[PDB]
Parts: C-alpha cells; sequence; structure tokens
C-alpha cells in the first residue's frame, strides 16, 4: 500500500483537462483514509464471558 | 450544373491551398512558410497543456 500523496499525483498526472474536474471527487475519495464501518455485533466475546 | 458552384470553390481552393511563392516573378525552389494561423494555432495548443 503505497501512500495516497503519491496515488494522487499519479491520478492527477494521467488525465486529461476535459475531465480533470469531474474526475476530482475521485481521486478525493480515492486517497481518503479508512474508516472501518460498524460491523455486526456477535456481542459478549469469549473473554467478556 | 447544379453543384457548378462546389465545384468551382473546390478548383479556386484547391489552387490557393497548394499556393507557391515566387520572388521576382521566378518561382523560389523549396520554399516552406508557416502561416499566421499555423503559429497561433501552435501557441493556442501550448498554452492549453501548459493551463492544464
Amino acid at each position: 500500500e503505497g501512500n495516497s500523496v503519491a496515488g494522487i499525483i499519479k491520478s492527477v498526472n494521467e488525465t486529461s483537462g476535459a475531465n480533470l474536474l469531474s474526475s476530482l471527487k475521485t481521486i478525493k475519495a480515492q486517497a481518503a483514509p479508512i474508516y472501518p464501518a460498524a460491523a455486526s455485533s456477535t456481542g459478549y466475546s469469549t473473554q467478556a464471558k | 450544373a447544379k453543384n457548378a458552384s462546389e465545384v468551382s470553390e473546390l478548383l479556386a481552393k484547391s489552387l490557393a491551398e497548394k499556393a507557391v511563392v515566387t520572388e521576382g516573378g521566378k518561382v523560389v525552389e523549396g520554399f516552406s512558410y508557416v502561416s499566421k494561423a499555423v503559429a497561433a494555432k501552435v501557441i493556442a495548443t501550448r498554452r492549453a497543456e501548459v493551463h492544464e
């Protein structure tokens, strides 16, 4: 997993000027960090039990 | 005969696009010129790529 600024630099450099400003939210969301979503609970684990 | 106007402007355009130059009426052998529309197209593509 390379660093996301070089991903931004590469993903901006290989885009034509006609579809740069359309593609900007895609590069903004491709390099936003992962905040993992709330998975299903299955509560009271073995050490809590 | 109702496209005679178009074949006439086609003759005039094909003669004008291959227009050769003359210095003193004698035709210049091997003369290439870059126009002003060509130079402005070169300027416009260079400006567009530096702006992108």
